[PDB]
RNA sequence: CUAACGGAAUAUUUUUUCUUAAAUGCAACGUUGGAUACUGGAGCGGGGAAGGAUUUCGUGCCAACGGCACUCGUACACGA
RNA sequence: AGCGACGUCGCUUUUUGAUCCUUCGAUGUCGGCUCUUCCUAACCUAGCGCCGCAGAAGACGCUAAGGGUUGGAUUGUUCACC
RNA sequence: AAGAUUAUCCGCGCAAAGCGGAGGCAGUCCGUUUUUUUCUGGGUCUGCCGUUCGGUGGCAUGUGCUUGGCGCUGCCAUCUC
RNA sequence: GUGAGAUUGUGAAGGGAUCUCGCAGGCAUCGUGAGGGAAGUAUGGGGUAGUACGAGAGGAACUCCCAUGCCGUGCCUCUGGUUUCUGGAGUUUGUCGAAGGGCAAGUGCUCCGACGCUAUCGCACGGUGGUUCUCGGCUGAACGCCUCUAAGCCAGAAACCAGUCCCAAGACCGGGUGCCCG
RNA sequence: UUUUGUCCCUCUCCAAACGAGAGUACAUGCAUGGGCUGGCAUGAGCGGCACGCUCCACGACCGUGGGGCUCGAGGGGCACUUUACGUCCCGAGGCGCUGAACCUUGAUGCUUGGAAUUUCAUGCUCAGGGACUUU
């Protein structure tokens, strides 16, 4: 078990599966990235833009492609708001707090 | 799984199945009909018996008769190929691959001749001019992979050279979506 | 490939899991059809004595007629008769007799139900048989057993029981004809080599100008029968279950197919069970294989193993393995110019509008 | 490549009556149209020199012959 | 142990010589590459005997050819040689 | 092959010894008894009567299996032989 | 010892072929293994043990256990590699009034590329009997002692022989079965 | 007659032989070819204040409305707001027009292709044998 995701592509990789190199990191450490059929490595290498490349995870993310209605919409999670007593009080507290 | 705990069908089946089944096999009278045809077809050949005799089905008949029927209704209770225009969609891919840029084309059009005959079952081919060109659009290397159609076994007379006497025309027309679309029989 | 968790007594990779190739095998049953007693003479095993099914399906006769095709199928039929004779030769009176009295080895005619639930590809749809050796206990008990399976049909199970090492006998996959390098490895001369290069220098001497054989020459490659030993059965399996459903593969949790996304080219299939052994296998893709019962007592560390298979990954291959699962594979894409939504929902009201019209 | 034409583009079988079908010829070779290419002008083009000289054309025509092959010709034949 | 002088017989023929049988109306010269197989006078491997073998290590011998038996460098090589 | 065994059978049993089991009926052609012991046979044709089968059908059920179809058995009955 | 009948046969007052003849074959199927061939191999860890051994210096050994090699022999889940899938996509030059979309570019040209192939660049798998070798022995007479030795006998090596595996039994092996024959 | 072979026909076998099969016919063989699986990687096309997109809703398929989002520029320049022709901007400037757009984004994870030897359907079509040995 334990699938890593390729990164750039993001895909789960099975046990089996691709390939993996292990690139540098500083601020973590010592990562090994994997990556899933050499394309995704090559395009990778040339370097291109996740942000454009049609292929990847990022490329939905940022692109419309992911985008508003399927998942992120917001303002719509159930909720309370409401007036709210001391706990542990009779009336009279309870009042002269809100009050003034 | 198709039936366990989805309580009572069980019954139903058994003898359901029990008719279909029966109706199954019993559903012909067979060999020895045609050993009856075979001392005699022996003296010499009788196609008229022959290409019904030679196909059965037991288990078809409420949906293999109407396959069966069009086609043995010329043809397999006395051949007699009309005279037929069908208009067809063909699959180049199995056809193109491998050999030779500059022979996949022509024998291509062999091939072309040749599947209208595996077709029309029946054979003899003419073609279309603008399949011709349709064909012959690239030039050898690649052609395009997918053909669109009217054909026509038309019956003739006496006619021509080697064995000739029914006949054929082949023709391009058009509009893609090929490998969806299908070719359909040109009703006469 | 397999995942399942590594154990020894000392090993490197013990505690770890591990990853693994493995091989599916379908099945379903074979049905016993006959007993066969053949006795050892001093001159090897003759047979003395077969033993009969008394109904004999029709793909059976396929075979057991050289064809089907025009074939009149009557095979048999005298054969077929006999249920008669037993208000007539109690042959089988005298067939056990025999046995009794001498037979030496039992086999058992089985053949196999060969539609096994496939679809197409592949073929040779006519038919098959073997002789299998029958060993435990008493030529009585044996036979009765035997006996008792006449008729009856066996699942892989019933002579099995997984982690058990088994062995393997087949045909190669197929080459035609072969470039001697393939078939026996031999190595080249320069760039500078006149007249050819594969065909190597050096193949007789003067003495003995009888051609030596140590040599060989091309010719077929593959296709041979080799007679294999110690694959592993890592899972035996059973019964499809659906309208898209069987495994279910613990971790898996899914209740998967055990059919990759693919499931075999030109095969897609998983037709009823299977046998999965850890590693590959012989021959070409695509055909029938001979599970044998292993002859090496296989003690190791190997065997002794709690090889218990837990999961197994479960590819597509075909386009390559990209995204396990179809079901995973939807979700990632979901919506798309087609269907979904913009149609789909369409296509919902529409087919509404439809089917109500046509009732009504 | 193709359709067409034109040559001895010639045939076929028989139960059946029989014929489509179901099993090979023709002519693999001509042309005209058509369709596709190629050369790629330092031409496979177009013109001389020597060389050759009837090979040219017309008409015919097809045994050999042109290493296939011709129903085509620098062939033959017959003339121009 | 292990040797082995002085002798003194053996033994072999992947040496080298001698001999000219044969071969000149033809048996394609080197080496090397490749590649096989074979031989044993076993280097390594299996297993025994000795040890001037404590261990250690080697040595000696047997039984054993079933199995194994290298990369360069330099050098046409061969041999040589690191 | 089992005894130097061909006669109305089989089965069982080393083997003994022994055992068991072992259809009929009429009509029909031909004719012996004899590997030293049938003993009426032989021989077919029919007829006629009945385990089995074989088929027919049905009813349950068991069994088994796909694109719920394919596949097979119980019993019953029928049918036929 | 020595048929017949048919079929069949031809060039000479007839023979014979052919077939089939007092018990034919077909087909099919399933089988046995003679006999042939025949393969694995060594070093590493763990460990013993820093134990034995040694006074020390130093400094060993088996099971046992895990491994590994090379070799062999399979294999393709994976991965790699391979691409005329003229598959996609991309690109240049030219080429088609004209975009499209094709073309040429002797597979124009890149990147992508399944599949298939395939790589020790991928993955898998490698059986236990016998007889002996030396050798040691045991017993043990010769030879009143003694001796493995004669007799007898036990035990015995990477050797050999088999099992297993690869061929399929005599161009001339045969068994078992289905169905048609005669 | 029993056939086997051969018409017929498969790709696993496959140099050829040979092999392996086969249909033998219906949830078939068979192909259209469906579905569907891939793959490559957003078409053509059209659009940028409209249109698209998106949300909601109605009509439910639709029409439609609403809400919301969205709501791309570099250009040589040139006309015309006049004689009353109500253009009722008279110039400022505004409105357009005016050869090319270039990239873009959008509709579009598009578009497109998925066999030789892909997956399968509760799809479609088509059709299912000539020879001859021959006992």
């Amino acid at each position: 078990m334990r699938t890593i995701d390729c990164e750039f592509s993001h895909f789960a990789v099975h046990p089996g599966h691709g390939r993996r190199y292990v690139p540098f990191a500083f601020l973590s450490t010592k990562p090994v990235l994997t990556f899933a059929r050499p394309k995704c490595f090559a395009m990778y290498m040339r370097k291109k833009n996740p942000r454009f490349i049609a292929w990847t995870r990022t490329y939905r993310r940022i692109h419309r492609k992911t985008t508003t209605d399927r998942v992120g919409r917001r303002r719509a999670a159930r909720t309370v708001r409401a007036e709210r007593a001391i706990v542990g009080a009779e009336l009279s507290y309870i009042q002269e707090v809100r009050a003034k | 799984m198709t039936r366990a705990g989805f309580k009572g069908k069980v019954l139903g089946k058994e003898k359901k199945l029990a008719l279909l089944e029966a109706r199954k096999k019993a559903a012909e009278a067979r060999k020895s009909r045609d050993d009856r045809r075979w001392k005699r077809v022996l003296a010499k050949m009788d196609p008229e018996k022959r290409k019904k005799y030679h196909g059965v089905g037991n288990t078809a008949e409420h949906s293999r008769v109407r396959g069966c029927t069009r086609a043995s209704l010329f043809k397999r209770t006395g051949r007699k190929p009309d005279n037929i225009v069908m208009e067809a969609s063909i699959h180049l891919s199995k056809l193109l691959k491998k050999r030779t840029f500059h022979k996949r084309a022509p024998i291509a059009i062999k091939r072309i001749r040749s599947f209208v005959g595996k077709l029309m079952k029946t054979k003899d081919n003419r073609i279309d001019a603008s399949l011709n060109t349709f064909i012959w659009h690239k030039g050898v290397k690649g052609v395009p992979g997918r053909v669109r159609v009217r054909v026509e076994r038309k019956s003739e007379t006496m006619e021509g050279g080697k064995r000739k006497h029914f006949y054929t025309v082949i023709s391009h027309i058009p509009v893609p979506s090929f490998k969806n679309l299908t070719t359909k029989v040109i009703e006469q | 490939h397999i995942v399942r968790d590594v154990d020894r007594p000392g090993s490197k990779v013990n505690k770890k899991e591990v990853v693994e190739p493995v091989t599916i095998l379908e099945a379903p049953p074979m049905v016993v059809v006959g007993i066969v007693g053949y006795r050892q003479t001093p001159v090897g095993h003759k047979t003395i004595g077969t033993v009969w099914a008394h109904h004999t399906s029709v793909e059976f006769r396929r075979r057991f007629y050289k064809n089907w095709k025009q074939s009149a199928q009557l095979a048999f039929t005298k054969r077929k008769q006999f249920a008669r004779t037993t208000e007539g030769r109690l042959a089988e009176a005298r067939t056990l007799k025999a046995f009794e009295k001498k037979a030496d080895i039992i086999r058992v005619v089985a053949h196999t139900q060969l539609r096994k639930l496939r679809n197409n590809r592949v073929g040779v749809k006519k038919a098959h048989v073997s002789e299998i050796q029958i060993n435990g206990g008493t030529i009585a008990q044996k036979i009765e057993l035997a006996k008792s399976l006449l008729e009856k049909e066996v699942r892989i199970d019933s002579v099995f029981q997984q982690s058990e090492a088994c062995d393997v006998c087949a045909v190669t996959k197929g080459h035609g004809f072969t470039g001697v390098v393939k078939r026996w490895g031999v190595a080249c001369l320069p760039r500078k080599t006149h007249r050819g290069l594969r065909k190597v220098a050096c193949i007789g001497a003067w003495h003995p100008s009888r051609v030596m054989y140590t040599v060989a020459r091309a010719g077929q490659h593959g296709y041979h029968h080799r007679t294999h030993l110690n694959k592993k059965i890592y899972q035996l399996g059973r019964a499809v279950s659906m309208e898209p459903n069987q495994a279910t593969t613990a971790y898996d949790l899914t209740a998967k197919t055990i059919t990759p996304m693919g499931g075999f080219v030109g095969y897609g299939t998983v037709r009823n069970d299977y046998v999965m052994l850890k590693g590959s296998v012989a021959g070409p893709r695509r055909r029938v294989i001979t599970l044998r019962r292993p002859m090496a007592p296989q003690t190791s560390r190997k065997l002794t193993e709690k090889i218990t298979l837990k999961f197994i990954d479960t590819s597509s291959k075909i386009g390559h393995g990209r995204f396990q699962t179809k079901k995973e594979k939807s979700q990632w894409y979901g919506p798309l110019k087609k269907d979904r939504i913009r149609r789909e929902e369409r296509l919902r009201k529409e087919r509404a509008a439809r089917a109500a019209e046509r009732k009504a």
